């Protein structure tokens, strides 16, 4: 086509989706990770994660308002990844890298798994 | 705006 | 913070939101523009448009599944803008620029109004 | 990935 493109559009959309999440506006699911609860938008979760894409395209699970993750999933690791989904920013640290990588593997977030593997290989 |  | 950032993340999220829209997955509103209907995600509309941000933060309108636009709104102009919301790409042409600008003004999409004004000024 |  003969379209023009607005460079910052995708980033501005994501910034606004994060603002809606922070104000709990039109959030439609709560992700339970052991004792912790995280409110989010199903569409954003599906757009970032192979696991959520599978869950919310399921004819029964698409209608659930609560999703319980595997008890081995670390809430801080999930929180870091949920923040990444809504911002493109990953708070990767020596103290959390193992939890972040394990959570990214479970959530099926290949690019995160890739940078975690690379950061781990550099430290050995 | 750019030509993509 | 000491975060790392994934450059393509925002663009990949938007590409997936558009794929969900094309397959009518978790769309939660239909925008009626005279004889035409457009299914979309309320969160994406709010993230792109001052008018939809106002409508869906309203305590009554947030719950509506159908929104009827002003009868002066051109469906093709709306379609071009809805595509822009989900892709960052604006199909701006001599034959549609007036309709696109009028629709962008109504929808409160300042960056689109700005490029339409600039393209119009260059042709006079 | 970059340093933002
Ligand atoms: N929502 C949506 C969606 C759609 Cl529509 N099409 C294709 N992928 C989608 N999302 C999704 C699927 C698999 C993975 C990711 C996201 C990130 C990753 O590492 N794996
Ligand atoms: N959703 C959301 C949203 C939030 Cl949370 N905060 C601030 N703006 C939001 N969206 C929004 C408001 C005004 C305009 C646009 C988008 C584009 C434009 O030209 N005007
Ligand atoms: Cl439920
Ligand atoms: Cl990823
Ligand atoms: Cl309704
Ligand atoms: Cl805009």
């Amino acid at each position: 086509d003969s379209c023009i493109q607005f460079t910052r559009h995708a980033s501005d959309v994501l910034l606004n989706l994060n603002r809606l999440r922070s104000r709990d506006i039109l959030t439609d699911v709560v992700i339970v990770v052991s004792r912790e609860q995280f409110r989010a938008h199903k569409t954003v979760l599906m757009a970032c994660s192979g696991l959520f894409y599978s869950i919310f395209t399921d004819q029964l699970k698409c209608n659930l308002s609560v999703i319980n993750l595997d008890p081995e999933i670390n809430p801080e690791g999930f929180c870091i990844l949920l923040d990444f989904m809504y911002t493109s920013r990953l708070n990767l640290r020596e103290g959390n890298i193992m939890a972040v990588m394990a959570t990214a593997m479970y959530l099926q977030m290949e690019h995160v798994v890739d940078t975690c593997r690379k950061f781990i290989k550099a430290s050995e | 705006w750019v030509i993509p």
